[PDB]
RNA sequence: GGUGGAGGUCCGUAGCGGUCCUGACGUGCGAAUCGGUCGUCCGACCUGGGUAUAGGGGCGAAAGACUAAUCGAACCAUCU
RNA sequence: AACUUUGAAGGCCGAAGUGGAGAAGGGUUCCAUGUGAACAGCAGUUGAACAUGGGUCAGUCGGUCCUGAGAGAUGGGCGAGCGCCGUUCCGAAGGGACGGGCGAUGGCCUCCGUUGCCCUCAGCCGAUCGAAAGGGAGUCGGGUUCAGAUCCCCGAAUCCGGAGUGGCGGAGAUGGGCGCCGCGAGGCGUCCAGUGCGGUAACGCGACCGAUCCCGGAGAAGCCGGCGGGAGCCCCGGGGAGAGUUCUCUUUUCUUUGUGAAGGGCAGGGCGCCCUGGAAUGGGUUCGCCCCGAGAGAGGGGCCCGUGCCUUGGAAAGCGUCGCGGUUCCGGCGGCGUCCGGUGAGCUCUCGCUGGCCCUUGAAAAUCCGGGGGAGAGGGUGUAAAUCUCGCGCCGGGCCGUACCCAUAUCCGCAGCAGGUCUCCAAGGUGAACAGCCUCUGGCAUGUUGGAACAAUGUAGGUAAGGGAAGUCGGCAAGCCGGAUCCGUAACUUCGGGAUAAGGAUUGGCUCUAAGGGCUGGCAGCCGACUUAGAACUGGUGCGGACCAGGGGAAUCCGACUGU
């Protein structure tokens, strides 16, 4: 697994075409946003909810959204 | 406390065995196989004791899976000298070539002379 | 292993194709790493260096020698042992050279030796205390040292 | 239980000369008593130097004297320590109290033949 | 402290093989142990690692010289020899 | 007065071996075992596997010992 | 129903086990259902018995590959002969590949592959076999079965091979001069360069052309001692959850209190790595060592292992409790928690440093990598090229074994035989101890049976007043001494030993005192450890209270000894 720093590279993992689905992992004081590649399982810690909530309506259509629960 | 036994059916304390110890998420200790320890690379002089640095001390079929700056450094000799001896071997070059240049200055003045 | 002479690996540079050959020459008692042997016929006469027995003076004390020319050293090369040359011979091209076991032998002027006595001397000065230091020396050489009478 | 005596057995309890089966050295070795007290010693001395309070050279002469067993603890070795402070205070007083004289009877001689020179 | 009177390093063979025989194996022992100056560097640390074969520390420069020390008397005489026959070759 | 830990060093666990009780057993657990007492336990130590030496042969720190419960000449078949 | 099953009680094996797992070997003995004809030296409702049925899933675990000691073809030699010797020796022992030329085919005959011939190049070492413990790339966590799990399922990876048109990016990378236009930002035309960049250096960065050949490294190393780091386990002080006790006491006793592989970062170890600098009044430093004008201390840096902590995995899963369902068939659903610390010559594993020992010097090859060389390829300033060990993307990994026993019942001894058989894991106390004894996890029914009495002879344990070897071939057997601390220790000697010589004193419990240390800011504060010494009091002189555990001395003969 890898850990992505930035948004925009996290956008351009998720817009790729390896990309299986993107999950949403809601647990206290983090929010992380998985895709699943090919290879690698590429994740995204977000401390902040509003961000997380903007990031959320950014994925692209074709990918499968998940909300883990 | 809790007793465990090998993953394997080589039953025998050997180097390739080697093992050591390591818990689970599900709460259990159990081995894991250690890889066998590999060691940096030696001189290709072979008058210095120590081992050569920038290099990956690893087993010899894993350089396979090492970049190319992984495995030397970005030095004449590098990886297979260490820089004492390259440096040293450097010095030797050039005085023995200018050794040779004053041993052809004699020899010119000898023919000079008779 | 199994010898009371060491050994040395002296890396010759082969003057017919590229390519560093290497030799395991009986080590005499004074040579030392980084040092250049030299062989032949014109070459000088000091420890570390062979040259056939034709080209060397009276009373050279030379180590691994050879009965015939090409053997590549035959005579006098165990742990401390040397030959020495007593006369020569211009006709027929032959010499008298004395053994360490006392024989003197006329041996031909074109073979070679290396000069010196062969490290390792003086190993017998010090005995042997106990089965133990026998039987690791019998062991690392051949199977010959319970000797029932 | 074995709480209840081992809380004894700090105190100082159960470990006389009859509950014993083992000897001193299989007790408590005494190489490793020295490896302690060199551990102790060692780092003494050289808290003593890094903190500026004694010099290199009484350091490496006290740092043989404790590799030769002269002491057998830190207390007695900081009053050691102490006594060859008094000695060179002492000592180094009386030098600078003769170098001074010293220094003055030159100045003195050295004024009064500039006085001679410029008389004569 | 002085601990034994007239045995050295044969002490630890204790009582066995014989008086003479320690003796004659002690100071073998001494020489084959005890560090020489090295003629290259200069520093005590010419170590033995087996027979005829003697190591330095410093330059790391290995010599083939005698069994228990390192250099024998015939060899002394050897060199002395060989170097008269050269200078006697050269003129 | 310390440090050091060398030894075909000592007590001694495992391991290897088998002195004595000439104990038990002796149509036995057992065609060689058991109990206590014992020798040794850092090196001539113990041990699996692979391999090599085959019968007037092998191998033997040597007892004519061992060589598949068989050894002063193994076992199987033939002459018989 | 004495033996089967369950519950309760009392016991044992007492972590070098009667526990949990392997190798050889066994071969269905493994699991379920039914039977009690035969076997399990009594019985059995039971079984490893019988009869029906099931059970072993792999690129990553091994074999497969390599070579060791060795075995064994070809040439050759020998032999009446089956054949034997021999393994580099009386051999034309290569069928391989870079580049160039020629013709023939295949694909938008562009440009390249395939083959055919010729020129040219080349050393190798002996065909082949030989380790299920040697070398050998790369898989871990959770769940699931009546029986299989690193193999099945889910979630994470990872190794090798292929990759034409190269599937995508990044490197090779796009800079400079001159001459014009434009107020400028900037834009056109020509000329070269450009197979990377940075640091004093150790060396670093994401790649960073390259052949025949050569050099080197890894593979690839003994035994022992000492020390240090890191894990697993143990110990102590607390927070939580559930149980035990609670006629008296106990902020009490028991269990649990976590996070893989593969990346990134940071502690922590190691350096015989570099720069400034030149040191005697010698200094630095270890348990010991050892180091230094061939450069020590003191500063500043660099590299390696980082199995340890954080993070991605990853809380979703695992576990401890509490509560609701599915009347069931259910990776059911939900609340909480999975916390803070300190220690130790403690046991085991691993890593590293340093020494000692050898008339012992402690393996090869498969395979991989680095470098020196510079034969050759690329493109003329770009919609650039040859070339990539950089980040991704796609496909594949064939064959065999995998169940179980692994030993007082699955192996070998004619057998459920007190024999034999190669390894790993290794808790608490007492104690020097991995000795003996008791206990916790796990396991079991006392080892081919039970009941009733306690006769003689037995076998295995013991105890005996008084004498103390008078018994007997003979102190045979049994008994005495035994651990630790403080004294003291002879003849003789190879001066090392004898020696724990011999001969004495003490040992319990309780209550104290003294001494032996770290962190922070000769002083102050805060904390963690086991020892050593001394004193008092006291018990029916009992105290190494069980266990563990030397009888000794003086002589003679033989063999030195350790060993067989
Ligand atoms: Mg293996
Ligand atoms: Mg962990
Ligand atoms: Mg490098
Ligand atoms: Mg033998
Ligand atoms: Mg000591
Ligand atoms: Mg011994
Ligand atoms: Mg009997
Ligand atoms: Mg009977
Ligand atoms: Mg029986
Ligand atoms: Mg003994
Ligand atoms: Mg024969
Ligand atoms: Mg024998
Ligand atoms: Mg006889
Ligand atoms: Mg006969
Ligand atoms: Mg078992
Ligand atoms: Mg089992
Ligand atoms: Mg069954
Ligand atoms: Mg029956
Ligand atoms: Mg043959
Ligand atoms: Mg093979
Ligand atoms: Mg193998
Ligand atoms: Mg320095
Ligand atoms: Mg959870
Ligand atoms: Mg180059
Ligand atoms: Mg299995
Ligand atoms: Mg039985
Ligand atoms: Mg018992
Ligand atoms: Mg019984
Ligand atoms: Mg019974
Ligand atoms: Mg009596
Ligand atoms: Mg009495
Ligand atoms: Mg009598
Ligand atoms: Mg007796
Ligand atoms: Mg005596
Ligand atoms: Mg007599
Ligand atoms: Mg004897
Ligand atoms: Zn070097
Ligand atoms: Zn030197």
């Amino acid at each position: 697994p890898r850990k992505i720093e930035e948004i925009k590279d996290f956008l351009l993992t998720a817009r790729r075409k390896d990309a299986k689905s993107v999950k949403i992992k809601k647990n206290k004081d983090n929010v992380k946003f998985k895709v699943r590649c090919s290879r690698y399982l590429y994740t995204l810690v977000i401390t902040d909810k509003e961000k997380a909530e903007k990031l959320k309506q950014s994925l692209p259509p074709g990918l499968a959204v998940k909300e883990l629960k | 406390v809790q007793r465990l036994t090998y993953r394997r059916r080589l039953s025998y304390n050997t180097a390739s065995n080697k093992t050591r110890l390591s818990r689970t998420p599900g709460n259990r200790i159990v081995y894991l196989y250690t890889k066998k320890v590999g060691k940096a690379p030696k001189s290709a002089c072979g008058v210095c004791p120590g081992r050569l640095r920038g290099v990956r001390a690893v087993r010899p079929k894993v350089l396979m899976r090492l970049s190319k700056t992984k495995k030397h450094v970005s030095r004449a000799y590098g990886g297979s000298m260490c820089a004492k001896c390259v440096r040293d071997r450097i010095k030797r070059a050039f005085l023995i070539e200018e050794q040779k240049i004053v041993v052809k200055v004699l020899k010119a003045q000898a023919q000079s002379q008779k | 292993p199994g010898r009371g002479a060491p050994l040395a690996k002296v890396v010759f540079r082969d003057p017919y194709r590229f390519k560093k050959r290497t030799e395991l020459f009986i080590a005499a008692e004074g040579i030392h790493t980084g040092q250049f042997v030299y062989c032949g016929k014109k070459a000088q006469l000091n420890i570390g260096n062979v040259l056939p027995v034709g080209t060397m003076p009276e009373g050279t004390i030379v180590c691994c020698l050879e009965e015939k020319p090409g053997d590549r050293g035959k005579l006098a090369r165990a742990s401390g042992n040397y030959a020495t040359v007593i006369s020569h011979n211009p006709e027929t091209k032959k010499t008298r050279v004395k053994l360490p076991s006392g024989s003197k032998k006329v041996i031909s002027s074109a073979n070679r030796a290396v000069v010196g006595v062969v490290a390792g001397g003086g190993r017998i000065d010090k005995p042997i205390l106990k089965a133990g230091r026998a039987y690791h020396k019998y062991k690392a050489k051949r199977n010959c040292w319970p000797r029932v009478r | 239980r074995c709480r209840k005596n081992t809380l004894a057995r700090r105190k100082g309890r159960h470990m006389g000369i009859g509950k014993r089966k083992g000897t001193a050295n299989a007790r408590m070795p005494e190489k490793v008593t020295w490896m302690r007290r060199m551990r102790i010693l060692r780092r003494l001395l050289r808290r003593y130097r890094e903190s500026k309070k004694i010099d290199r050279h009484m350091y490496h002469s006290l740092y043989l004297k404790v590799k030769g067993n002269v002491f057998k603890n830190k207390r007695i070795l900081m009053e050691h320590i102490h006594k060859l402070k008094a000695d060179k205070a002492r000592k180094k007083l009386l030098a600078d109290q003769a170098e001074a004289r010293r220094s003055k009877t030159k100045e003195a001689r050295k004024r009064r033949e500039e006085r001679l020179q410029a008389k004569k | 402290a002085k601990r034994t009177k007239k045995v050295g390093i044969v002490g630890k063979y204790g009582t066995r093989y014989g008086a003479s025989l320690r003796k004659m194996v002690k100071k073998i022992e001494i020489s084959q142990h005890a560090k020489y100056t090295c003629s290259f560097c200069g520093k005590t640390k010419m170590k033995r690692r087996a027979v005829g074969i003697w190591h330095c520390g410093s330059c790391m420069k290995t010599v083939a010289g005698g069994a228990w020390t390192y250099n024998t008397t015939s060899a002394v005489t050897v060199k002395s020899a060989i170097r008269r026959l050269k200078e006697l070759k050269d003129q």
